[PDB]
DNA sequence: TCTGACACGTGCCTGGAGACTAGGGAGTAATCCCCTTGGCGGTTAAAACGCGGGGGACAGCGCGTACGTGCGTTTAAGCGGTGCTAGAGCTGTCTACGACCAATTGAGCGGCCTCGGCACCGGGAT
DNA sequence: CCGGTGCCGAGGCCGCTCAATTGGTCGTAGACAGCTCTAGCACCGCTTAAACGCACGTACGCGCTGTCCCCCGCGTTTTAACCGCCAAGGGGATTACTCCCTAGTCTCCAGGCACGTGTCAGA
């Protein structure tokens, strides 16, 4: 009772473009521990980017520039490729 | 773009191959190999600014326009709402030269489109800031280098090219 | 609707948004960085389950199982930069040789 | 109260020759067996001696998965899916 | 011939994604360590599995090290010296 | 201008076992920045070991857990000894 | 009279109890955590300072040099285990050979 | 003891070498070589416990005393307000057996002391829980590599004199 | 214009850092190698600084940034904060 | 006069990688970066100070990889797999 | 023998300390089960031991080639001293954006069927 | 791998507490705006340590061989690892209420920060 988990949004993101495949339950703990521990990530990145600016505040600026210093590469720019057109979708509404 | 209140005049146009389309946010999958490419038109006239292209505007302290040859645009980085990695052209102080520079330009200096070649321009020898090494080669041969090979080595192929 | 619908994305803004105020990383927090952080990790989820199903397929087996996502994640160059010091709880090994043993 | 007298040689000797054979080690020496050993004692030595000053920071007798992956997660060797 | 069923088994191990230490004699170690630590300690039975994949995963890490120094060296044994070096190159 | 540091107090510390002994100015932002990263450790400890049983007080029991587990050895045995003859002699007053 | 003299110590608790209520590392925060923090940082501070005056004394100089914080960590095991992570500027290296050289 | 509120019938007496002294707070400094002692004595009798001491006390749910051996004791740790590692004894269900097994002791149980010799108590030997492996050996022979040398290597010392 | 500047550390400076690191002796063909290590470590550490300053919107990179870049990458410098 | 030369750079704590190459370094790779972008005069010695840390660190490993190796001089190969082993 | 940076009184001001309030989070007691531990048979899959051997490990060697070292020689590195100027870090407004207080409600977490793709066999070629 | 039961485990289906969502409202930390001054960049020059070569012996890297011995591998014994199953028990939850302890807000004041001139390291 009372265990806010990411299975059935992880589950749903898998089947909207394979929907054949199947997914183990173990698999399942697998990725919720996964996304949980970039979310921890990204949010003590941020916690710690917004305290050495003496800010008080996190916006969307600064979960970008922490998650472009914690992912390598050609994933971050994908990223915030990703993460800039949704808050773009989100906010002009 | 700087922000937002002047990214109000381009669009992402998101090519998979080197054949133009779209399919969704950036293939909606990270996939190696098919290195994906993006030029922005603006809705006004079309104009493409591509990896390769040399684009006409006027600087930000002297007046007097200026190309720039764009080397790499990277989407939604931190500062600017798009960067743009563009090499620099020397200016004569219409005979233009080439110049291994990167610099970058924000979108209320851009004007026009000007596909710079040998004999509305003419480019002579690929020179430096410091005013010598005058190569003459045209921006014909490097184009293709910029457009299949990432710039990681292209940098070090113009840079190799002149000297 | 949920601010998930309105932004197009399938993750919960809302449960993020709560832990990121029960979390204690900062007094304030804005407006657009839980659509980002839930944009961010959505995005990953979908990369690692495509590529998880990619290893799937590789194997004509359907349902997921744990040595498919670490011959997913090892086998992507960008994905084991970023999962460096990490252990996945029934993946095994790499199947990989040195050309000095043969 | 169990009289464990020395059960690091409980991993016995096939059983490094089975992790070698997994990280692919072609032949290994016969003085390598009692230093793997001490090698893994050193390790859990540190691992689960964090994991029970976790589990006892809470006021608690039994050390769960979450205390070992957090434990795990300090060290920097993140496991994944137990929490 | 000499030397071949071993890459067998590596093939084998390679494939497979099993447990090679045992559970109990692992499950005993940890409890004789754990036993400086907190007497009448009890431990749930995922975090032993979670310990042994743990060390499992930081082993085969350890080894595939120890083989590389192994190769660099000339030689296709282990000996002690590597595995004193790749901890002397681990912390 | 209004920068807080540690200078004064790791002098003091000093000049009450080595008085004697001087100490530049490049090993005072050495031990200050030390100090610093030690008690952002413990800080960044204290607040995980506090999340993780859902509380919100970090106590003496917290720091001094927290304080085991990152200093290795019997330095944090002689620490937590320390510690607890200060803050026994703290609010015992 | 003050609270770092109530409990006795040379660091300063109120500025520790500031930084901890302004770093975002709790919610509430109790009395005896950051006179503990105090205590445990006075004596990590104490003990560096005291293996430093020690090279200092070993080494014929009157002032810390980053040389002698460093070869007095390095030079002890603990301290070294604790600041393994930590490269100290201007100080070199701790003096060790080969015996196979 | 456990807490605070049980800690109010001892205090810390931290000898530096092996002789008898308190030097301020643990000599003020940490200092390897001379490994400091503490042991530990109650203001009403003076009964020492330390590193190697006999003490006897009544058990959680037997009733019938025990005796244990102190094998090492860690100043404030976490759960307790000061920890105690001591071996246990067997009881014979008066003659005790030694046993080689850890355990803690609170202050709400310890009453007396004992130096338990061989021919208030006698030992006769070394034994086991499982009931075998008589060594007879007295605490005599052990209590100097317990209080000489740190307990890393005296578990393995008193675990490789039995079997 | 800045071309083939990781040639100014010279294989002298190298083996200043190999008589500092302990070696007897070293090769001729270990610099260009070395030159490699240090170009992905200076551009892992550069970039995560260029990410800390670009963050504050700054146009010079601090002491005080670089020193936190290095603090994330598990190599946490002392003496500048 | 080899052990000469590490008894003298084991002692001394100057500053072994020049400082003007140094900064031409860090700005030829911080200029595919952010161009036209300044660096604090601390924050170059900073890096310097790490770069010639973790360059020590590897070379007194590398060494070790190449005595274990029963060899003297060490290789590409003995820098490659102590970068390898742990990075 | 020389001098050039580091350390004791210096006004203050603004952050630390005391006091007086509530509110809310931990801390005592209290169920009750939901996980362990443990000791029983059992049976068998690896573990242990012994020998054969043969192939790799170590050691000596001899051809040799790349490398430390010695001595010109550029030459770019270090210090200084300019000027200047780009932007870091301030103060000041206010303003736009978030925290907090009720109301609501779909939603996304638990029970509950309902099938369905993986296991491992005969045995067949891998 | 054909393919067959089967199985036990995920996939829809229902469904109901509850936290996500909306709406005002206040209040308060960031966004613009100026400024200013400060630390960083350029450049010329002046010495000047030192990188850059050529020889040059020489000493270790490296290939060959030769011995030898130690572990790979197989075959027999053996023994405890895995399973499982019942049973006991004990501690991990979750109320609960309360109480005391700490946030908030004044409130007083003092302490520890920035100079600073007297004083103490180096060559």
């Amino acid at each position: 009772v009372r265990k806010e988990t990411y299975s059935s949004y992880i589950y749903k993101v898998l089947k909207q473009t394979h929907p054949d495949t199947g997914i183990s339950q173990k698999s399942m703990s697998i990725l919720n521990s996964f996304v949980n521990d970039i979310f921890e990530r990204i949010a003590t990145e941020a916690s710690k980017l917004a305290a050495y600016n003496k800010k008080s505040t996190i916006s969307a600026r600064e979960i970008q520039t922490a998650v472009r210093l914690i992912l390598p590469g050609e994933l971050a720019k994908h990223a915030v490729s990703e993460g800039t057109r949704a808050v773009t979708k989100y906010s002009s509404s | 773009a700087k922000t937002l209140k002047d990214l109000q005049g381009w669009e992402i146009i998101t090519t998979d191959e080197q054949g133009n389309i779209i399919d969704g946010g950036q293939k909606r999958l990270r996939r190696r190999g098919a290195k994906t490419e993006h030029y922005l038109k603006r809705s006004s006239d079309g104009i493409k600014l591509g990896r390769g292209d040399s684009v006409v505007m006027h600087n930000e302290a002297a007046g007097t326009y200026s190309v720039y040859m764009i080397q790499e645009l990277r989407l939604n980085t931190l500062n600017n709402v798009v960067e743009l990695w563009a090499l620099t052209y020397l200016r004569w102080f219409n005979e233009l030269y080439l110049t291994a520079e990167l610099a970058e330009l924000q979108l209320f200096n851009f004007i026009r489109v000007a596909n710079v070649m040998d004999g509305d321009f003419t480019v002579r020898y690929i020179c430096e800031p410091t005013g010598e090494k005058f190569v003459d080669i045209n921006i014909e041969d490097v184009k293709a280098y910029i457009k299949k090979v990432e710039p990681r080595e292209a940098q070090e192929y113009l840079k190799d090219l002149t000297l | 609707q949920s601010r998930s619908a309105k932004a197009g994305l399938t993750f919960p803004v809302g449960r993020v948004h709560r832990l990121l105020r029960r979390g204690n990383y900062a007094q304030r927090i804005g407006s657009g960085a839980p659509v980002y952080l839930t944009a961010v990790l959505e995005y990953l989820a979908a990369e690692i389950l495509e590529l998880a199903g990619n290893a799937a397929r590789d194997n004509k087996k359907t349902r997921i199982i744990p040595r498919h996502l670490q011959l997913a994640i090892r086998n992507d160059d960008e994905l084991n930069k970023l999962l460096g010091n990490v252990t996945i709880a029934q993946g095994g090994v790499l199947p990989n040789i040195h050309q000095n043993l043969l | 109260r169990k009289i464990l007298r020395d059960n690091i040689q409980g991993i016995t000797k096939p059983a490094i020759r089975r992790l070698a054979r997994r990280g692919g080690v072609k032949r290994i020496s016969g003085l390598i067996y009692e230093e793997v050993r001490a090698v893994l004692k050193s390790f859990l030595e540190s691992v689960i001696r964090d994991s029970v000053t976790y589990t006892e920071h809470a006021k608690r007798k039994t050390v769960t998965s979450l205390d070992v992956v957090y434990a795990l997660k300090r060290q920097g060797r993140t496991l994944y899916g137990f929490g | 011939k000499p030397g071949t069923v071993a890459l067998r088994e590596i093939r084998r191990f390679q494939k497979s994604t099993e447990l090679l230490i045992r559970k109990l004699p692992f499950q005993r170690l940890v409890r004789e360590i754990a036993q400086d630590f907190k007497t009448d300690l009890r431990f749930q039975s995922s975090a032993i599995g979670a310990l042994q994949e743990s060390v499992e995963a930081y082993l085969v890490s350890l080894f595939e090290d120890t083989n590389l120094a192994a190769i660099h060296a000339k030689r296709v044994t282990i000996q002690k010296k590597d595995i004193k070096l790749a901890r002397r190159l681990r912390g």
